[PDB]
C-alpha cells in the first residue's frame, strides 16, 4: 500500500495551494501538517462515515478537501496562505477500525504519504554569501552561509577529506525571509597556519558553488 | 474544545529502561485515545488505539493505559529504535486532535560545552551587517542558556539559535547562537561577549572580544 503525494510548492503569501494524495490499491484520506520545530497538527480530511469533508476549526473557512474517485485521488486546497502555513503536509488513510456499543471509530493508519513541503514566501531563489568564522589544545573554525533561498545548502570541508569534528547546523529562517546556517569544525591548534581549511558550499536551487578558505586573521 | 497535553516535554533514558509518559485530556474522552511515534522529518506511526490496544505489527514492549482524562504510554525496555517523539491523539467522528509530544533522548554523562566566539568577518562588514557567532560544542544534556552582552548590556530579540540532533557517536548536542547587528550599531560598542550557562559548568563561561582588535 502506498499514498503518493504531489510535489513541493513555493507559494506567495495570500495565494492558495492544492496538494494531492493518490492511493495505490477508495479510502478516506486525512491531512496532518508539521511546521518547522512544531508538533503534528490535523488539518482536515474526508470522513469514512459520511464521505464528506471534516475540518479542524482553525482551518474551517480556508481549506477545501475534495476527492475524485475516478483517479483514487484526494486534494487539500488551502487558501489565503500565511507564513505559518509553511509546513510538511502528510496524508494518511482514515480507516474505521473498531466499534463499541454501536459506535464505530476511525484512526489514521499506516502508511502515510511521504509529505509535501509547502513554503509560503515572497523570496526569490538566491544563492548564499559565505563568510569565514576564523579560528582564534583544540580550535574551532567555520563558515557562515548567509542569505539563501530556498533550502537546502550542503557544506563539506576540504572537498570531503575532513569529516570528523564537523557540525553543520540546521538553517534558521531570518526575518528577511532568507535562510542562514553555520558549519563548524574543531581541529588541533598546532595545525593552524600549516594546514589549509576550505569550506565547500553548494546551493543547488540557484546552482551556486562557493569555496572559502578559512584562516587566522592577521 | 478538547485540549490534549503531555508530560514530560522531554525525557532522557537509557537502553533497557522502563519508560512511562503521560497524556491528559481537558475533559473526559473515555478510551478514545491513540499514541503515535515520529522520527524527525518522517511520517508518524500508529502504536496504540482505544487507549490500550496495540496496533498490528507494533512491538509488544509498547503498552498503553488509562481512561477518561489521564493516559499513559509505557515502553517496558527502551530499545535503540525508540528514541523519537511520541504524540497522543484524541479521535472522534468530527476531528482528530494531537497532543504536543514528548521527545525521548539518549542519556549519557553530563558534558559541559566547549565555547567559542567569532567576530564578524571584514568581508561581511563591507556589505553593512555584522553577524557574531557563539558556538557551544559537544554538551549534554540539551538544556543550555546563551546570553549576549554588548558593553555589559544584555541583548534580547537580536539573536537566533540552532541545535544539532543528538550525535550518533558521543550522544552530545552542539549549538550555535548568532547575534545580528547593522554595521552602524556594531560600531557603537566595544566589548562583545557570549555567556553560557549549562549544568556541566559550576559557573557560566564567557567568551568575548573587543571590536577591532
Amino acid at each position: 500500500v502506498q499514498l503518493v503525494q504531489s510535489g513541493a510548492e513555493v507559494k506567495k503569501p495570500g495565494s492558495s495551494v492544492k496538494v494531492s494524495c493518490t492511493t495505490s490499491g477508495n479510502y478516506a484520506i486525512s491531512w496532518v501538517r508539521q511546521a518547522p520545530g512544531q508538533g503534528l497538527e490535523w488539518v482536515g480530511g474526508m470522513s469514512p462515515i459520511s464521505n464528506t469533508p471534516k475540518y479542524a476549526q482553525k482551518f474551517q473557512g480556508r481549506v477545501t478537501i475534495t476527492a475524485d474517485e475516478s483517479t483514487s485521488t484526494t486534494y487539500m486546497e488551502l487558501s489565503s496562505l500565511r507564513p505559518e502555513d509553511t509546513a510538511v503536509y502528510y496524508c494518511a488513510r482514515d480507516l474505521l477500525k473498531y466499534c463499541g456499543g454501536g459506535n464505530c471509530h476511525s484512526l489514521l493508519v499506516d502508511p502515510w504519504g511521504q509529505g509535501t513541503l509547502v513554503t509560503v514566501s515572497s523570496a526569490s531563489t538566491k544563492g548564499p554569501s559565505v563568510f569565514p568564522l576564523a579560528p582564534s589544545g583544540t580550535a574551532a573554525l567555520g563558515c557562515l552561509v548567509k542569505d539563501y533561498f530556498p533550502e537546502p545548502v550542503t557544506v563539506s570541508w576540504n572537498s570531503g577529506a575532513l569529516t570528523s569534528g564537523v557540525h553543520t547546523f540546521p538553517a534558521v529562517l531570518q526575518s528577511s525571509g532568507l535562510y542562514s546556517l553555520s558549519s563548524v569544525v574543531t581541529v588541533p591548534s598546532s595545525s593552524l597556519g600549516t594546514q589549509t581549511y576550505i569550506c565547500n558550499v553548494n546551493h543547488k536551487p540557484s546552482n551556486t558553488k562557493v569555496d572559502k578558505r578559512v584562516e587566522p586573521k592577521s | 474544545d478538547i485540549v490534549m497535553t503531555q508530560s514530560p516535554s522531554t525525557l532522557s533514558a537509557s537502553v533497557g529502561d522502563r519508560v512511562t509518559i503521560s497524556c491528559r485530556a481537558s475533559q473526559s474522552i473515555s478510551s478514545w485515545l491513540a499514541w503515535y511515534q515520529q522520527k524527525p522529518g518522517r511520517a508518524p506511526k500508529l502504536l496504540i488505539y482505544k487507549a490500550s490496544s496495540l496496533e498490528t505489527g507494533v512491538p509488544s514492549r509498547f503498552s498503553g493505559s488509562g481512561s477518561g482524562t489521564e493516559f499513559t504510554l509505557t515502553i517496558s525496555s527502551l530499545q535503540p529504535d525508540d528514541f523519537a517523539t511520541y504524540y497522543c491523539q484524541h479521535y472522534n467522528t468530527y476531528l482528530f486532535t494531537f497532543g504536543p509530544g514528548t521527545k525521548v533522548d539518549l542519556k549519557r554523562t553530563v558534558a559541559a560545552p566547549s565555547v567559542f566566539i567569532f567576530p564578524p568577518s571584514d568581508e561581511q562588514l563591507k556589505s553593512g551587517t555584522a553577524s557574531v557567532v557563539c558556538l557551544l560544542n559537544n554538551f549534554y544534556p540539551r538544556e543550555a542558556k546563551v546570553q549576549w552582552k554588548v558593553d555589559n548590556a544584555l541583548q534580547s530579540g537580536n539573536s537566533q539559535e540552532s541545535v544539532t540532533e543528538q550525535d550518533s557517536k558521543d550522544s552530545t548536542y552542539s549549538l550555535s547562537s548568532t547575534l545580528t547587528l547593522s554595521k552602524a550599531d556594531y560600531e557603537k560598542h566595544k566589548v562583545y561577549a557570549c555567556e553560557v550557562t549549562h549544568q556541566g559548568l559550576s559557573s557560566p563561561v564567557t567568551k568575548s572580544f573587543n571590536r577591532g582588535e
